[PDB]
RNA sequence: UUGGGCGUAAAGCGCGCGUAGGCGGUUUUUUAAGUCUGAUGUGAAAGCCCACGGCUCAACCGUGGAGGGUCAUUGGAAACU
RNA sequence: CGAAGGCGACUUUCUGGUCUGUAACUGACGCUGAUGUGCGAAAGCGUGGGGAUCAAACAGGAUUAGAUACCCUGGUAGUCCACGCCGUAAACGAUGAGUGCUAAGUGUUAGGGGGUUUCCGCCCCUUAGUGCUGCAGCUAACGCAUUAAGCACUCCGCCUGG
RNA sequence: GGUGGUGCAUGGUUGUCGUCAGCUCGUGUCGUGAGAUGUUGGGUUAAGUCCCGCAACGAGCGCAACCCUUAAGCUUAGUUG
């Protein structure tokens, strides 16, 4: 719904994050106290701050916002992938290609390019080709959904962004404070809060922080859509 | 640049015959005279832009195939500039009868209709960018993907020559079963020649 | 209407074991006459790119610079690495004096009653920038009384 | 001064210690000296504020206060010196 | 550890000085630092131990196309030290000296603080430092960032084309 | 008329490096710029010939046979062979 309320959420892994200096220094609201170097949230305000981002992804799909999800780590593959479906949004699942937003006129042609030789081996006249070329039509074709399966259905701008975390994924908020995209991700420490909007000090080692709210949070895009 | 000719490169590969005719007997009087009825039949087009040739030999029929690009000059009015050359052919040797004419449609998409059209474009020495900006820009406006055209001997009154090209795309010109015309003129500026080496596609 | 105004063109030479290049850069101050100002540059060859990447560059950007009317409300001045701008207000019926880089920010914002003394480096680059980078550090009076929480007809 | 630098570009002796000099922590009270104001006199002739008069325009000469708003004759105020 | 030139088998003599901790006390008793006084590395001007080793200068053998050069020793003062200095070094942390403030981690030298304990060892507070990585700010950039070239104050000295 | 002169007025034009396999462009991004990334780290090879992993993707030129033919086949006509 809105909260993890407070049985499931001291006792999922919901109110960790890890070590001193493999810590942010600006993290320190986000800070409640040391569990053997593990810092908790103040764990009304990561609500406050996402139970507003809900009516945001609402508000923000009550003009058709395709808020973007980002699933890239190796946490991330079966946690915002398995997310997104339940939240009908479009994922992402491999790396930052270099440009796939910043330059989204040449490598958002990807999924074009998955959408055209998609619409060449699907009907005829895929035949004639030398069958060397549909190996790498083929390996054009497994990397090219490898990357970019969510954004299949989305052919439009992305208005919002949700990312799984800047550790690994620094340049999608680079991206979020380049084309002005409003951006909330489960980050953990050592992740800088300042270029994201709406951050969440998750440990990345519980899905059910992935699952409790990410999948729900763009569910405000489902039924935020109405 | 130390290399051949491009046109070279596919005669009998890619290319077909222009000489497709069969002279094998007492091959050398009756090849003087193709060539004394030649050295004439480019000098009556007035830079008329042709293509190239293809020349027939079938029993004694002699016959001309000359294109000059731009028509209308060679017909006349329904034969009377066509039998001005019919008359040379009946006067110059025995028969050689029956010339005829084409024209062709996307004027700068051939290689030597450009080649001796962007040589009488260099005589006046006006605008070789813009002329040849209006020429490349609009021949992949007119179904090209590669042409490559160069701009080589003495421009702008030097002693020096400079070659000025222009070229980009995909340009596979070394492959066998590719069609590849290439050819060459001699505009001279009284100080030196354009030898005029041109590259189109498509 | 986004005003356009070219500062030069360029030619940059990458001496190599093969040759160099004839890369044609150019850099464009882009302002509107409002306030809302920006600038632009790119590594093009295309004296049209050299001004419509840069367009397409100055709108990236376009600063908000506050202006109460008439001319620019205080005596400021910019800041940018080697270089730095200035600007005293003054009289409307005087006609624009300024330069190149410092005059550029200055003129496609219409205000037209202003000094200028250039100080800082010759490098345009920095120059502009801190004729941009002082100019975007510009501050209204109704917004700062809002800030520092007075009323705005309390600061006379 | 307004309105410059001293690591590699010119700008720290080889370091000191030290004589003079300059400049000095913190918190109370006296003077009005320094500060800042108020009553006047009040600062120069072509030069110098503003507006006319004399020059055919003008070049070139007077007018009217402004007038000193800086110095003196004068009253003061203590946070800061 | 020493201001710096610097300081090395030690046992002892006389000491300097560093530092921590408790902080008892005087009630800022401070900093720069022109003058002045010192030290002042090496070599050089000289004395007595010096020529044991090393070694300018000199010597020898050949190499090498070229010697006595790169190879080699013998060997002179100079060396070593004490006895007089001269006043010079990349004497450079190429950063004058005293005081406030702004991300960190990381060892290590001395004192105080402990928790367990350890059979003298684990973890951790602090001081003064010794080091290594690394924000904001900085510069032309290098690179600096608590052992600032960041943000402020005071004094001296120096500089303004070769 | 020139072989009279002049490759250096020059069109060409070949040999060489050279089997050398290397050589270029558009969009990103980063740099105040001078400029860098796509051809690379791991494993596999006769040469931009691979795949994984790589701030990259797109666009190339030469790139192997494609052209001629060895040989190993089938099919045609038995033709003067």
């Amino acid at each position: 719904m809105a909260v993890i309320s407070m049985k499931q959420l001291l006792e999922a892994g919901v109110h960790f994050g890890h070590q001193t200096r493999r810590w942010n220094p600006k993290m320190k609201k986000y800070i409640f106290t040391e569990r053997n170097g593990i810092y908790i949230i103040d764990l009304q305000k990561t609500v406050k701050k996402v139970d507003e981002a809900y009516n945001f992804l609402k508000q923000v799909s009550e003009d058709g916002g395709q808020v973007l999800f980002v699933g890239t780590k190796k946490q991330a593959q079966e946690s915002v992938k398995s997310e997104a479906e339940r939240a009908g949004q479009f994922y992402i699942n491999q790396r930052w290609l270099g440009g796939l937003l910043t330059n989204y006129k040449t490598i958002s042609k990807r999924i074009k390019r998955i959408s055209e030789i998609e619409k060449m081996e699907e009907d005829g006249l895929f035949e004639v080709l030398p069958k060397k070329e549909v190996v790498e039509l083929k390996k054009e074709y497994d990397r090219l959904i490898k990357f970019l399966g969510g954004i299949r259905d989305m052919k439009s701008m992305p208005q919002a962004l949700f990312v799984v975390d800047p550790r690994k994924e620094r340049n999608a908020i680079a991206e979020a404070r380049k084309l002005n995209i409003p951006i909330v991700g489960i980050v953990d420490t050592n992740c800088d809060p300042d270029e994201i909007d709406y951050v969440i000090p998750a440990n990345d080692d519980a899905i059910r922080a992935v699952k409790l709210l990410t999948a729900k949070m763009a569910d405000a895009i489902l039924e935020g859509q109405q | 640049g130390q290399k051949i000719n491009p046109i070279g490169l596919r005669v009998g590969i890619i290319r077909d015959w222009e000489a497709k005719w069969y002279a094998e007997k007492d091959f050398a009087s009756l090849l003087h005279e193709d060539l004394k009825i030649r050295k004439f039949i480019d000098n009556e087009l007035k830079e008329a832009s042709v293509s190239h040739v293809e020349i027939e030999r079938a029993a004694n029929r002699i016959n001309i195939a000359i294109h000059t690009g731009k028509p209308g000059m060679v017909i006349g009015k329904g034969g009377s500039e066509i039998e001005k050359l019919r008359n040379k052919l009946n006067a110059l040797t025995d028969k050689k009868v029956h010339i005829n004419v084409i024209e062709i449609k996307k004027v700068d998409l051939d290689a030597r209709l450009v080649a001796e059209n962007i040589a009488r474009q260099l005589e006046n020495r006006a605008s070789f960018r813009r002329v040849q900006k209006q020429a490349i820009t609009r021949a992949m406006k007119l179904g090209a993907k590669g042409i490559k055209t160069q701009v080589s001997g003495r421009l702008g009154g030097a002693d020096i020559a400079r070659a000025e090209q222009y070229s980009e795309g995909t340009v596979p010109l070394h492959t066998l079963r590719a069609d590849i015309d290439y050819a060459h003129a001699e505009a001279d500026t009284t100080y030196g020649k354009l030898g005029v080496k041109v590259w189109i596609y498509r | 209407e986004f005003e356009e105004r070219v500062v030069t063109i360029n030619r940059v030479a990458k001496v190599v074991k093969g040759g160099r290049r004839f890369r044609f850069t150019a850099l464009v101050v882009v302002g509107d006459k409002n306030g809302r100002v920006g600038f632009g540059t790119g590594k093009a060859q295309e004296v049209p790119e050299a001004i419509k990447k840069a367009v397409e560059a100055a709108k990236k950007d376009l600063v908000v610079v506050p202006r109460v009317e008439g001319t620019t409300p205080h005596t400021i001045t910019g800041r940018y690495g080697s270089g730095s701008v200035f600007m005293k207000p003054a009289a409307p019926g005087t006609g624009v004096i300024a330069g190149g880089p410092v005059r550029a920010v200055l003129e496609l914002a219409g205000i037209t009653d202003i000094l200028s003394k250039s100080l800082g480096s010759n490098t345009p680059i920095n120059m502009v920038r801190a004729t941009i980078d002082g100019l975007q550090n510009l501050k209204n009076a109704e917004d700062v009384a809002k800030l520092r929480g007075k009323t705005v007809e309390e600061l006379y």
